[PDB]
């Protein structure tokens, strides 16, 4: 069957930049090539048909070319609403067949997070189990090191981090560390702290709490 | 104006049956070309079966070839997908989509419906406060199966600040996640902030008043 | 008319049935074209070719029974204007298939394997045409 290999999976780019997406097809489908964009969590929109036809009301930023068996994407004016994943697809022959993808990513300026840190409830705590939270919020570059300490005791293998997706106006991250505990070593101890190290902090940062 | 509604979508176990429904608002199915695609979650658009009812023509992927059918009640304006024997690798959103034809591209997509294929059985969560210049509070939303919940603030009358995370998968086998929303330190103690979670598998509504 | 005497004649002797011969042959080659699988490069551009001459002859000949009888007098009876419009989409669609491609970005057109399928069901009305 047909194979769209598509490059790269993922790029950065600078908001007014130029973006190139290409795609190249196994073997000539003609000009039945259409380029998808997908929001996180969103069903696909249609940007280009038959390789460079601008689909009806899509943003003229948007273009398509063919050559042969390789197509391109252009996005000649990266916007920050522009951060989506992009699929080429081959319509020509069956079965239908996509690309895996490239992740747009808009770079911004950076932009250090806000750091809160939250201790369990008692709701929690009288089920038996203890879940310290700590919130970096609104920053970028993506790349962000939480660690967690208890009583200054490095804490290793029991937490979990959530990034949300990029923001489409103002493109930062935000993003959850889950520290989870017994109610039983929760009680052991007295000092819980987040250390946040990123690019914005010109040194790490602490919140911590005490109970 | 062109819309298309999925539903039939769900939880169900390994050898299990769904079907999956769409209708079709703003053009003909029987002249149309339908499409299911599918993403499972985390990764690419897998196509998976077409019907053009104009000329008896439907068509599948191999993935799928015997155990899932396609097709349309010209009359509903609808279009169906069957789907047997369930197996893992079908957990997906299934996305129901059109084309002006079956050499046309598609050029319309639903918001699509979330299959989860699993032995496993619903559970409801608990929600934990996350309580509190510029503050921040939230809810913990907690030891849930499948995906997904729905959180909103103050039933959806406060969205700035708001950030829902992706759910993540603890090592038990249940979903948590977090919902936070940021707000000015004036407010607390006069304005009341509640979350209300709601968890469509489990018919569990949850609303926490989170407070200082 | 100061040709129309030597081209109108022409075109009978045995032009008559050679050019309907000649369409029962681009059916039969279209279904051997259709019928062999995973034919390569080669062999596809061969079949192509065959295609396209007897397209181009096809358009040549309508050239004629316009150029010999004149616009007006073909033109006048619109059922001549049917297999003249046919084959003159045909030829549009083979052009390219066979060739033209990969320019077809460039017409914006969407709908390409309707267009063939239809351009092949052409080539059968053509025959159906002839009583
Ligand atoms: C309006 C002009 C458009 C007519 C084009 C007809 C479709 C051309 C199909 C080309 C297929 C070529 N190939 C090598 C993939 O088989
Ligand atoms: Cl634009
Ligand atoms: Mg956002």
């Amino acid at each position: 069957d047909i194979q769209m290999t598509q490059s790269p999976s993922s790029l950065s780019a600078s908001v007014g930049d130029r973006v190139t997406i290409t795609c190249r097809a196994s073997q000539s489908v003609s000009s039945a090539v259409a380029w998808y964009q997908q929001k996180p969590g969103k069903a696909p929109k249609l940007l280009i048909y038959s390789a460079s036809s601008l689909y009806s009301g899509v943003p003229s930023r948007f273009s398509g070319s063919g050559s042969g068996t390789d197509f391109t994407l252009t996005i000649s004016s990266l916007q920050p609403e522009d951060f989506a994943t992009y699929y080429c697809q081959q319509y020509f022959y069956w079965p239908i067949t996509f690309g895996q993808g490239t992740k747009v990513e808009i770079k911004r300026t950076v932009a250090a997070p806000s750091v809160f840190i939250f201790p369990p409830s008692d709701e929690q705590l009288k089920s038996g189990t203890a879940s310290v939270v700590c919130l970096l919020n609104n920053f970028y570059p993506r790349e962000a090191k939480v660690q967690w300490k208890v009583d200054n005791a490095l804490q290793a293998g029991n937490s979990q981090e959530s990034v949300t997706e990029q923001d489409s106006k103002d493109s930062t991250y935000s993003l959850s560390s889950t520290l989870t505990l017994s109610k039983a070593d929760y009680e052991k101890h007295k000092v819980y702290a987040c250390e946040v190290t990123h690019q914005g902090l010109s040194s790490p940062v602490t919140k911590s709490f005490n109970r | 104006e062109v819309q298309l509604v999925e539903s039939g979508g769900g939880l169900v176990q390994p050898g299990g049956s769904l079907r999956l429904s769409c209708a079709a608002s703003g053009f003909n199915v029987s002249s149309s070309s339908i499409h299911w695609v599918r993403q499972a979650p985390g990764k690419g658009l897998e196509w998976v079966a077409s019907i053009s009812s104009y000329y008896g023509y439907t068509s599948y992927a191999d993935s799928v070839k015997g155990r899932f059918t396609i097709s349309a009640d010209t009359s509903k304006n609808t279009a169906y997908l069957q789907m047997n024997s369930l197996r893992a690798e079908d957990t997906a959103v299934y996305y129901c989509a059109r084309s002006y034809s079956w050499s046309y591209a598609i050029d319309y997509w639903g918001q699509g419906t979330l299959v989860t294929v699993s032995s496993a059985s619903t559970k409801g969560p608990s929600v934990f406060p996350l309580a509190p210049g510029t503050a921040a509070l939230g809810c913990l939303v907690k030891d849930y199966f499948p995906e997904p919940v729905t959180v909103s603030w103050n039933s959806g009358a406060l969205t700035s600040g708001v950030h829902t995370f992706p759910a993540v998968l603890q090592s038990s086998g249940l979903y948590s996640l977090s919902s936070v929303v940021t707000v000015p330190s004036s407010s607390l103690g006069t304005q009341t902030y509640i979350c209300n979670v709601n968890h469509k598998p489990s018919n569990t509504k949850v609303d926490k008043k989170v407070e200082p | 008319r100061v040709q129309f005497r030597v081209r109108a004649v022409i075109d009978h002797l045995g032009m008559r049935v050679f050019g309907v011969f000649l369409i029962f042959l681009d059916i039969i080659l279209m279904i051997i074209d259709l019928s062999l699988p995973g034919k390569s490069e080669s062999s596809q551009s061969f079949y192509d070719g065959m295609a396209l001459a007897l397209s181009c002859y096809f358009m040549l000949d309508l050239g004629l029974r316009i150029f010999a009888y004149g616009p007006k007098n073909f033109f006048t009876n619109p059922w001549e204007v049917a297999d003249g419009l046919i084959i003159v989409v045909t030829f549009v669609v083979t052009i390219f298939y066979t060739v033209l491609d990969e320019y077809v970005q460039e017409t914006g057109a969407d709908g390409l394997g309707e267009l063939v399928v239809l351009a092949r069901l052409l080539r059968v009305v053509r025959l159906a045409r002839i009583f």
